[PDB]
Parts: structure tokens; C-alpha cells; sequence
């Protein structure tokens, strides 16, 4: 219901960063978490999904090898690791729900976090 | 445990107590195959398997030998020659949580039917269409597992049943698992028909000064006949002598 | 899994003479002050047993292939309990049920649970130098558990695992038998004060356990622990130990039981003429005279079959090789 | 992977009444696996219409999708002064959940 | 005698969807021996389900009994205007048979 | 298959009556006959069963001594005798077949007769 995430990362180019989307109680239980790269002034680029219960993370072809998805079953917090800050990597990283189960058959993004913007500086 | 991750425990090298399960009768379902539930489980086994998994009430019959269903073919398949006990009971208070408890999963679809006593913990996205899944949740590709979702106010058919499948092997010669035992009080200085460890005899039992070794049950003197026997319940050695007889 | 058997010198197998050992209780029957003659699978007196010396002092780590014909006599002479376990089976490649005996640092595990064991006859104890503590750090058990029919784990305990210096001080004797679907393991412990020998004297191997397995067993293996004073294809230290392997044969033995009920002495019925005379007189003391002992006969070397006469010739060829059919 | 092309690129000229916000895909969306979104400026997108025409929690009944095959409509009864947010399409037909470019970007 | 208590005493208010009818017994039904009876007004009952889930003839499969232990279920997929008649529970345990009170009594 | 029974009994209170449920061919052979008291505006009460082949009739505690079950092997007809008309005895008496065989184990009422209503009058 509430997915408060991290703020803003003063990451010098080449320096790694980890995101901190915080899932409310029962979020991880029946819902996967999705990450979408929103570079300032473009469209939404789906990075991938974290299935928290079974620890399954699958990424798109573009972002493979450049980003790492982790989630903590205890404390119910979602994390995204960026390998290094490439110049085009600056974007507001979002986090969103999904009814990944078959019976629900949702797979769409119910609720979203505020956003985490990475940049060369602030 | 959940049905897909059916947990197996090995009951080994211990005297088994099935009477306590029979007298308690706290298990709504008490179906035993090969060995009958009507006081026939007091037997010796080389191998006792105990398996626990939580199912919905409506399909607790499906997990019986030679029966078919979703749980039977995708989660836990019982061999057609099962000679065990399928014991089930309501766990609505324990295993249903307000707003639903989603900790228990089940494999709605799988590529093939499951083999007897075979597990599958794979989370590979089930194929239902020409397009490869690629590990994404979409059209014609669905997560194999689903949540039961037991609710506190729901029908018992939609309420959890904990099932502790007991798999017996019915070999009485090898017998690691000692069976439940009857108790007969000791009687002394009387010509009594005694059955000690299957050995049947006639004679009186008296106090014996002989000291048996810990691994020896009965003793034989000269001419190869039983002289002293140690009863197993209270490790007491008793001298066997024939009761009085003679010509007239 | 497999093991790090490297830089092991090849030396021909050694055979040592076993002196009046390998005697066990034939049954669970108590007898007091009586001479009892019984026929069972036994280890012969003054026999030949195969001696393996995996001693660090190369290092001749001993882990060979050993068959299981009708029963195995296994004596372990040790000062730090290098020996760990044994593996009974037929194929070793997960396609047939096998046995596993392992006594690790805390428990004793005897499980008929099929595992991957090309050899798996090694165990690893790491000896730390910063602090004095010997603990088993490496256990090779299985790449994948194909099948499982039995599991048994003993209650947890503590063990020494330290390697003392000096002569051997402990002797663990074992007999493994498999008849009528029953696996019998008989064991005994005895303190000793020798450097290298099989101790003389008499010691009765009391029963310990009876495994209910009922599978075919025609091979056996020996698992040993190495100390570092998983490791794959790398240098090791054997650690001072020895063990003797002997095979059991169906023999008739005459045993003396004292008033205590334990086995006091035993003689064979096939070793030398005096012992067979004692067997046929059912007494350990014989008086002067002549006794009809047994019967001597020579086994026919081969069977001639000269009963057919000169062979006649059925003219099948006249039919088969005929000009016109 | 299926792409998506939102046709009315710029409808943020303060319009009114019904709209015809569209999306089209190279291979037809299967089983109406489409999702409309509501990216308000300075904030994260909010789900608008899932499936083809289904209604979201909180969303007015006014928002609707009359789509099929190449699902292409986001009918809104009346353009509100506040409701000029860029609306985003997405397809989840066994693809890496690709999104469109947007349709109400100033 | 087995005290049976049919829980939905009055469901003849022309409902829809599935009207689960219940029955409970003091001691659990032995060997899932129970029956359901149509009891059409002005007429004599007809066997709907026997045992727990076994199906009787002349009756469609729109009735899917679902009981165990305290056998308790008659489930009509679609309530039928003609089929609003009271349904009776008869236990077949050794103690003398006692019908239930009924579950669709106007 | 058809179990046509009696109609309606004008029995003044205290006057006995006998029912006449008619079994079709082969009904008595493998099936027992059960009688169930349906008091007007009440539930079905199991009076008892008559096993025609072996002439065995066993009753519940309530109806013992007040009711008699008889069946005629020839003409295949089932009869129930009421000792006298007590005031509460007015009820529509039904007749139904039961699979009393051990192997079959059905023990259920499969088919029913139309009903015989006794009352003070008509
Ligand atoms: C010796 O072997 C036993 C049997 O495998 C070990 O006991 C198990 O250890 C694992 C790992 O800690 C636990 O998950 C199991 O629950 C233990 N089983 C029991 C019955 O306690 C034991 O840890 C081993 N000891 C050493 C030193 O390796
Ligand atoms: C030892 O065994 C071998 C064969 O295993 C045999 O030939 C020999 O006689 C035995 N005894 C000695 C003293 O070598
Ligand atoms: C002390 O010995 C134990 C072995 O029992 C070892 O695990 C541990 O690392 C040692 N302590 C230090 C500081 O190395
Ligand atoms: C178990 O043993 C059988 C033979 O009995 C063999 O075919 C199989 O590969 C083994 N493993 C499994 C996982 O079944
Ligand atoms: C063990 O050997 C016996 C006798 O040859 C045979 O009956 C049985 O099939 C064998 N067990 C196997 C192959 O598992
Ligand atoms: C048993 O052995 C003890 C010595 O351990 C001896 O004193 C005793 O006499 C023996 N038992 C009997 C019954 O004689």
C-alpha cells in the first residue's frame, strides 16, 4: 500500500549505488516488485522484476549485467544495485507492485514508489 | 510445509506409538491402506516415512492411491501400491489468518504428471504458448505456483487440512521400527503358558540368581533347553522350571 | 563426489597373521559352564588377514577396492581414531542400494541413502595453528542423493580428534554379516599397548546392532580421516593408524563359556588334528589313547564320459548337398 | 518483445470532452494484456486501466478503454484541468513489459 | 439417533448463484454415509447425492456435494425456480436413521 | 421402479389401518423397503425397514409396539399396520427401496411412493 523508496544519490561516475524501496506488510507475500528506469524527459523503461518469496529476478536484454536486483524477506525492503554510474545511467528509478500469480493474472503495476534519481552529483 | 515442498521425516530406530493416534482420534480423516486402521498398526517396520503438507479440505481424497487431480499429479503423487496411512485434520484456527494466509503454495500446472514420491521446487515459468517465457510473467506464461489463501470465515472445504502421510513398508523380519506393545503383569510361582519374544512354553517362573549379559534374552543350559529368561519390559531375569508332574 | 588421492606410492599389499581373533557370539543365548559347538561364518584361527597401514610416518594412504564375499572381519588399531566409516553396496554408481557408516565429530550416521561415491573414502580434519582445536572441517558425502531407503543418526556427542604421539592404545574390532535380509554389525573395544601387531589372547565380540536392510552387498569400502598438519587433488597427511581385513568362512567352532556367561575360549574343528579331536570329544582336555576322528576321501579329479560308441553317419549331407531338389 | 506507438503525442493543449488517446503494436496485444497509466508531473505514474476496459480502485468510471486486438482507446468523458497527466501504455504479452512513449507530454 | 442440524433453515427466497446447504452431526458421519432428498412440494423426495460426492441418476451434475467428517454440503451451480424444494439430510450410520429438519422450507 | 401406495384413510381415532405399497417386479428380490413418517408440517421420521425376502422388520425406539410392517412375497406388495389412530398419528406414510446388500453398501432410499395420509377423517 505504501512503497517509500530512497531519495537522491550523489554518485560520482563509476561509483556503485543501492536503492532502498520499502515494502509495506504483506506486499512481498503475494506481489512481485518491478523496477522501471525513467531517464529525465523520456518514456518508462522496464528494467525487471523481483519475486521476493522465491528470490527470482529476471531482467530485460538491455539492462542485463548492468543492474542487480535484491530483496530482503525480513524487513520487507526492495533493493536495486547499479554496477557503476555510466553517463547515461542517470534516471529516477521507480518501484511498483504486480499480481504475478496466475489466478490473479494481473502482472500490471498497482502502486508506485516516489522515485530514486541517480546522477553524477546530487 | 507447503504441498509442493512436501517435507519428509524419517521415523527410524524407535518404538512406534500408533495407539495414541487411535485413542486421540483428533484426525477427521483416518484412512489406512494395506495396514487397517482397526488396531493393525501395532506392527514392526524397517522404514517409516512421515510426510506433512497443508491442503484444502475438498481435495484431501485426491491424495489417495490410484486417484487423480491437480494436487495428485502436480504436487504429491501417492503410489498405487501405497500401504500407509493418509491422516488429515482441520487446522482452521492454526493455519488460517485474518485477511488470508498466503504462505502455502500449490502447483496448478506443470509440464508433466508427477512421479511417486518425487519433489519439484522449480520456479520455471510454465509454458502455455508458442512464445518462449524467458522468465517473465505474461500471456501464455504463468507462475506454476498459486496461493491457497485460507480465510478464517470460509467453508472447511476452503479451510486448511494438515495431512501427515505415513508411509510404511510392512517388513516384519527386518523391523527397525518396533511396534506398539501390550502389557501383561508378571506372575510368579505358577505353571503358566508364557510367550516371551514369540517363544511359547509351559512352566513356572521363579526368582533367578543368574546374571545374564545385556545382549542375551534367554538362556540355555546343558541338553539345549531354556533355563532362564529375561523379560524385556523391566529387564528382570527369571528362572523357568517345569511345573510338577509324574506318574500315578 | 571423488577424493584427493595424490602422490601415493604403489607398494604390494601386505598380509599379516591373525592370532586367535575374530570370535563372536553365535546367538543371543546365555550358557554357563558348558562346551558348545556351533557352525557359523567365522574367521579361522591363525589365519591370513590383509593389513593396510595408512601411516603418515608418499604416506601410503590406504583406500583400495575390497570385495564382500560372505562377511568381513575389520580390526582397527589406532591411537587417534583415524578410521571413520565404511560403505557397503554393489555398483557404487547410484543405480543400486548401498549402505553408509560415518562417525563424524558429533554423531554416528548409518544410512541406506544412495549417494554419488566413485570412492568417497576420505575425511578431512583441519588442525588450526593459532589455537589448539582439532575439528572435522571437510566431509565428502554426495554430489546428488539419487535414492534413500534408510537413515539413522545417533545422539550428538564430543570426540577428541587430536593426534597423540606414541604407540597404539585402542583396538576396535568389527564383524559385518548379511544373511536372510539381515545386516549384523558386531563390535568390541579393547585397550592395547603395542606399536604394530594384531594382539593375541581371546576377546568375544558382543553384538551391537542389527541393520534391517535386505539388499545385495558384494563389495565394501573403508573411510578414513586425514589431518592437515573441499580439498581436491591436493597434498595431505595420513595420520598414524592401521587396520586388518579378513574374510569369514562357514566353520564349526567349539566354545567354552565360563560361569560369568561370557565366551572364555574357543577352538576350531578344521585347524589341526588336536582341535578336531577336541571338537569330536566335546572337551578342551583329552586323555591318552586313540580316537576315531573323521573320514578321509579323495575328490574325483574329473568326470570322463566315454559311454558313446563309434559314431555312425546320418546322411543329412545327402539331403542338403543333393544335386536336384 | 512488442513495441507500442502512442499516436496523439501532444494533447496537453487544455482540451475538453471525449479524447481518442491511442496505442498500436507491431504484433497484436493478446488477451487484452494492456495497462494504461497516469504520470502526473513531478510524481510517479498511477495505474489507470488494466485489461482492456477494467476499472481501477479510486479511478473515476469516466476513464475507459474501448480496445481490442491492437488495443487503442482511452475514452475520457471530460478532460479535467487537473487530469492532463501523460498517460502511458504497457504490454505484458510475454515481453520485457515495454512501455509507449507517452501521449500528454507538454 | 443422530441429531442433524441443517444450518440454512430458509433459503426459498428465490436466490441466485450457489446456495450451499449445511448439515452437522453430534458424532462424525462414519464412512461418509449421507444422502440429499429433493422433497418437491406436494410430492415425495428423490435421491440427489449418495455417500459424500457420488452422483445419482436422473439429476444433472449441477449439484456437487462436498463433505467429510460432519458431512455438510449440497451445492447447486445455478438455483433453479422449480428446484427450490426443501432438501433433507439422512445419515446412514449404524444408529437409527434420523432425517434433518430441512433447509428450504417456505 | 414404481411403488404405487394407498390413497387416504377415513379412520376414526382408535381404528386400525393397513397400508398397501405395491412393489414392481424384482423390487423385493434385492431391495429392502423403508417407511418414513412425514407428519404434516414436520420432518421425515424413519419408522423402520422390512426385509421382504427373509421377513425381517426392525423398528426405531419411538415406533416400537405401535406399528406393524408386513410384506407379501407373492403379489409383491408392502403393508404397514397401525395399531390404532392416536391423535398425533396423522401423517403421510411413504415407502421407499433400500440397497441392503453388504457388497453394494448403498443403504440409501432411491425411489419413493406417492404417499398415504391417515387422519381422523378423510
Ligand atoms: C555429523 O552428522 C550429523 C548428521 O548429518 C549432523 O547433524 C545435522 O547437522 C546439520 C547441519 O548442521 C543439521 O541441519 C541437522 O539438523 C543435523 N541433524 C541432527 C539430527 O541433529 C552433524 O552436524 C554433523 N557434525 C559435524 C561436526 O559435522
Ligand atoms: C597368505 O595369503 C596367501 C594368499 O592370500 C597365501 O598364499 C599364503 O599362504 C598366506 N600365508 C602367508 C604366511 O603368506
Ligand atoms: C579456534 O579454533 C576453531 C576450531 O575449533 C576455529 O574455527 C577458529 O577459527 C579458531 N580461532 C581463531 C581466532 O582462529
Ligand atoms: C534411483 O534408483 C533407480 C534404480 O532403482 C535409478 O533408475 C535412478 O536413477 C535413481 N535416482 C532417482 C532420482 O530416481
Ligand atoms: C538381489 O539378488 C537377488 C538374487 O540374485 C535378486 O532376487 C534381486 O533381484 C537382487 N536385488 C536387486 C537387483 O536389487
Ligand atoms: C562373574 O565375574 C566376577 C568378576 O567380574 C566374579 O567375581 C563372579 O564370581 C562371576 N560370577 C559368578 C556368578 O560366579
Amino acid at each position: 500500500v505504501q512503497l517509500v523508496q530512497s531519495g537522491a544519490e550523489v554518485k560520482k561516475p563509476g561509483s556503485s549505488v543501492k536503492v532502498s524501496c520499502k515494502a509495506s506488510g504483506g506486499t512481498f507475500n503475494t506481489y512481485a516488485i518491478n523496477w522501471v528506469r525513467q531517464a529525465p524527459g523520456q518514456g518508462l523503461e522496464w528494467m525487471g522484476r523481483i519475486i521476493p518469496m522465491f528470490g527470482i529476478a529476471n531482467y530485460a536484454q538491455k539492462f542485463q549485467g548492468t543492474v542487480t536486483f535484491t530483496a530482503d524477506k525480513s524487513t520487507s525492503t526492495a533493493y536495486m544495485e547499479l554496477s557503476s554510474l555510466r553517463y547515461e545511467d542517470t534516471a529516477v528509478y521507480y518501484c511498483a507492485r504486480s499480481a504475478y500469480y496466475s489466478e490473479s493474472s494481473g502482472y500490471y503495476l498497482d502502486y508506485w514508489g516516489q522515485g530514486t534519481l541517480v546522477t553524477v552529483s546530487s | 510445509a507447503s504441498v509442493y515442498a512436501w517435507n519428509r521425516k524419517r521415523i527410524s530406530n524407535c518404538v512406534a506409538d500408533y495407539s495414541v493416534l487411535y485413542n486421540s482420534a483428533s484426525f477427521s480423516t483416518f484412512k489406512c491402506y494395506g495396514v487397517s486402521p482397526t488396531k493393525l498398526n501395532d506392527l514392526c517396520f524397517t522404514n517409516v516415512y512421515a510426510d506433512s503438507f497443508v491442503i484444502r479440505g475438498d481435495e484431501v481424497r485426491q491424495i489417495a492411491p490410484g486417484q487423480t487431480g491437480k494436487i495428485a499429479d502436480y504436487n504429491y503423487k501417492l503410489p498405487d501400491d501405497f500401504t500407509g496411512c493418509v491422516i488429515a485434520w482441520n487446522s482452521n484456527n492454526l493455519d488460517s489468518k485474518v485477511g488470508g494466509n498466503y504462505n502455502y503454495l500449490y502447483r496448478l500446472f506443470r509440464k508433466s504428471n508427477l512421479k511417486p514420491f518425487e519433489r519439484d521446487i522449480s520456479t520455471e515459468i510454465y509454458q502455455a504458448g508458442s512464445t518462449p517465457c524467458n522468465g517473465v510473467e505474461g500471456f501464455n506464461c504463468y507462475f506454476p505456483l498459486q496461493s491457497y489463501g485460507f480465510q478464517p470465515t470460509n467453508g472447511v472445504g476452503y479451510q486448511p487440512y494438515r495431512v501427515v502421510v505415513l508411509s510404511f513398508e510392512l517388513l516384519h523380519a527386518p523391523a527397525t521400527v518396533c511396534g506398539p506393545k501390550k502389557s501383561t503383569n508378571l506372575v510368579k510361582n505358577k505353571c503358566v503358558n508364557f510367550n516371551f519374544n514369540g517363544l511359547t512354553g509351559t512352566g513356572v517362573l521363579t526368582e533367578s540368581n543368574k546374571k545374564f549379559l545385556p545382549f542375551q534374552q534367554f538362556g540355555r543350559d546343558i541338553a539345549d533347553t531354556t533355563d532362564a529368561v529375561r523379560d524385556p519390559q523391566t529387564l528382570e531375569i527369571l528362572d523357568i522350571t517345569p511345573c510338577s508332574f509324574g506318574g500315578v | 563426489q571423488c577424493v584427493n588421492l595424490t602422490t601415493r606410492t604403489q607398494l604390494p599389499p601386505a598380509y599379516t597373521n591373525s592370532f586367535t581373533r575374530g570370535v563372536y557370539y553365535p546367538d543371543k543365548v546365555f550358557r554357563s559352564s558348558v562346551l558348545h559347538s556351533t557352525q557359523d561364518l567365522f574367521l579361522p584361527f591363525f589365519s591370513n588377514v590383509t593389513w593396510f597401514h595408512a601411516i603418515h610416518v608418499t604416506k601410503r594412504f590406504d583406500n583400495p577396492v575390497l570385495p564382500f564375499n560372505d562377511g568381513v572381519y575389520f580390526a582397527s588399531t589406532e591411537k587417534s581414531n583415524i578410521i571413520r566409516g565404511w560403505i557397503f553396496g554393489t555398483t557404487l554408481d547410484s543405480k543400486t542400494q548401498s549402505l553408509l557408516i560415518v562417525n563424524n565429530a558429533t554423531n554416528v550416521v548409518i544410512k541406506v541413502c544412495e549417494f554419488q561415491f566413485c570412492n568417497d573414502p576420505f575425511l578431512g580434519v583441519y588442525y588450526h595453528k593459532n589455537n589448539k582445536s582439532w575439528m572435522e572441517s571437510e566431509f565428502r558425502v554426495y554430489s546428488s542423493a539419487n535414492n534413500c531407503t534408510f537413515e539413522y543418526v545417533s545422539q550428538p556427542f564430543l570426540m577428541d580428534l587430536e593426534g597423540k604421539q606414541g604407540n597404539f592404545k585402542n583396538l576396535r574390532e568389527f564383524v559385518f554379516k548379511n544373511i536372510d535380509g539381515y545386516f549384523k554389525i558386531y563390535s568390541k573395544h579393547t585397550p592395547i599397548n603395542l606399536v604394530r601387531d594384531l594382539p593375541q589372547g581371546f576377546s568375544a565380540l558382543e553384538p551391537l546392532v542389527d541393520l534391517p536392510i535386505g539388499i545385495n552387498i558384494t563389495r565394501f569400502q573403508t573411510l578414513l580421516a586425514l589431518h592437515r598438519s573441499g580439498d581436491s587433488s591436493s597434498g595431505w597427511t595420513a595420520g598414524a593408524a592401521a587396520y586388518y581385513v579378513g574374510y569369514l568362512q562357514p566353520r564349526t567352532f567349539l566354545l567354552k563359556y565360563n560361569e560369568n556367561g561370557t565366551i572364555t575360549d574357543a577352538v576350531d574343528c578344521a585347524l589341526d588334528p588336536l582341535s578336531e579331536t577336541k571338537c569330536t570329544l566335546k572337551s578342551f582336555t583329552v586323555e591318552k589313547g586313540i580316537y576315531q576322528t573323521s573320514n578321509f576321501r579323495v575328490q574325483p579329479t574329473e568326470s570322463i564320459v566315454r559311454f558313446p560308441n563309434i559314431a555312425n553317419l546320418c546322411p543329412f549331407g545327402e539331403v542338403f548337398n543333393a544335386t536336384r531338389f | 518483445e512488442i513495441v507500442l506507438t502512442q499516436s496523439p503525442g501532444t494533447l496537453s493543449l487544455s482540451p475538453g470532452e471525449r479524447a481518442t488517446l491511442s496505442c498500436r503494436a507491431s504484433q497484436s496485444v493478446s488477451g487484452s494484456y494492456l495497462a494504461w497509466y497516469q504520470q502526473k508531473p513531478g510524481q510517479a505514474p498511477s495505474l489507470l486501466i488494466y485489461g482492456a476496459s477494467s476499472r481501477a480502485t479510486g479511478i473515476p468510471d469516466r476513464f475507459s478503454g474501448s480496445g481490442s486486438g491492437t488495443d487503442f482507446t482511452l475514452t475520457i468523458s471530460r478532460l479535467e484541468p487537473e487530469d492532463f497527466a501523460v498517460y502511458y501504455c504497457q504490454q505484458y504479452v510475454n515481453s520485457p513489459r515495454t512501455f509507449g512513449q507517452g501521449t500528454k507530454l507538454e
